[PDB]
């Protein structure tokens, strides 16, 4: 979806600032772990995948 | 998408009024006294009432900003006003805004221990809008036409070009 | 009131803005008219309002 950068609240609402902070930090945990292991288990399956041409020739 | 200032209310047909207002607190390039070039400061309403109706016939929503002065005391409001009175209501479409006279000092910025606080409101195309003053009132006007697009982005806050 | 039922109440009120001091006059004759609705320990204060509106 289209990012946005539009996270300001007035100065007395605080709360809903954090909120949106931990919102992000939330999403960032989500893909950062999504990502490493992706990348771990693709490049293991990868390198399975050359392994299994060669036996195949 | 769209974005345009435009004219939205001819100052010159109050009478026994004086717009045009300025202040030193906002210079021109050069230096002296100037005011907010869309805003129009009416002072010298001497608790007499006006009145202001307008009607969005523009194909795109029209936002208009005004502010609300609240002087520091009973002499600074009859200077600027010459009665102890002043109060704005601006109905836009079907919201009310009253604005009731405040007197209160607060602590001096720019020479100021007064405030003009401002707000603003959006008329939708074929909506109305409509002024009552008796003071105190800085008038919108100038207003800006504009079209709304769905992907929202915000500000970039960063000082190169 | 004391609700001394088994379940929780929910009560809707409202309050009368008026648009002169006619106005004010003819529905509850006298320039005044101030509601307190106390809930629990909540305190809600209405004074009287009185501005012509659209
Ligand atoms: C507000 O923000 C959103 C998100 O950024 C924007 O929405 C995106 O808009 C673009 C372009 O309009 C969309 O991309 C288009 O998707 C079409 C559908 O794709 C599916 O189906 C095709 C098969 O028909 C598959 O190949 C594809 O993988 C998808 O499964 C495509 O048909 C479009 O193809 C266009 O580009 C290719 C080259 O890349 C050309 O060869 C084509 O001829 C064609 O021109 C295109 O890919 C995107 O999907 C939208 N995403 C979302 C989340 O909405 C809004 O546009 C944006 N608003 C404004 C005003 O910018
Ligand atoms: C917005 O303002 C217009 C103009 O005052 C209102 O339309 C007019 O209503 C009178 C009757 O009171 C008619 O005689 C005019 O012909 C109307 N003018 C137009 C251009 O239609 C309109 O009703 C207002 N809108 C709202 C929601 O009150």
């Amino acid at each position: 979806q289209f990012e946005s950068t539009a996270k300001e609240f007035n100065k007395i609402e605080m709360r809903i600032k954090h909120l949106s902070d931990r919102v992000d930090d939330g999403f960032l945990d989500v893909w950062s772990y999504n990502a490493e292991l992706l990348v771990l288990l693709e490049n293991e399956r990868t390198l399975d995948f050359h392994d299994a041409n060669v036996n195949n020739l | 998408d769209h974005f345009r200032k435009e004219k939205i209310i001819d100052m010159t047909r109050f009478s026994d009024v004086t717009t045009n207002n300025v202040d030193s607190a906002c210079p021109y390039d050069t230096n002296g006294a100037s005011f907010y070039r869309n805003l129009n400061w009416v002072q010298q309403n001497k608790g007499k009432q006006l009145i202001f109706h307008y009607q969005n016939s523009e194909n795109n929503p029209l936002l208009i900003i005004w502010g609300v002065h609240q002087t520091s005391n009973a002499a600074e409001q009859n200077t600027y006003y010459g009665s102890q009175t002043g109060s704005t209501t601006i109905t836009i479409g079907e919201e009310t805004n009253t604005y009731p006279l405040v007197i209160s000092e607060s602590s001096i910025l720019n020479g100021h221990s007064d405030r003009i606080n401002y707000f603003w409101g959006v008329v939708n195309p074929n909506q109305n809008f409509s002024i009552v003053s008796t003071g105190n009132f800085i008038w919108p006007e100038y207003g800006y036409f504009f079209q709304k697009t769905t992907n929202i982005s915000g500000i970039i806050k960063s000082s190169e070009k």
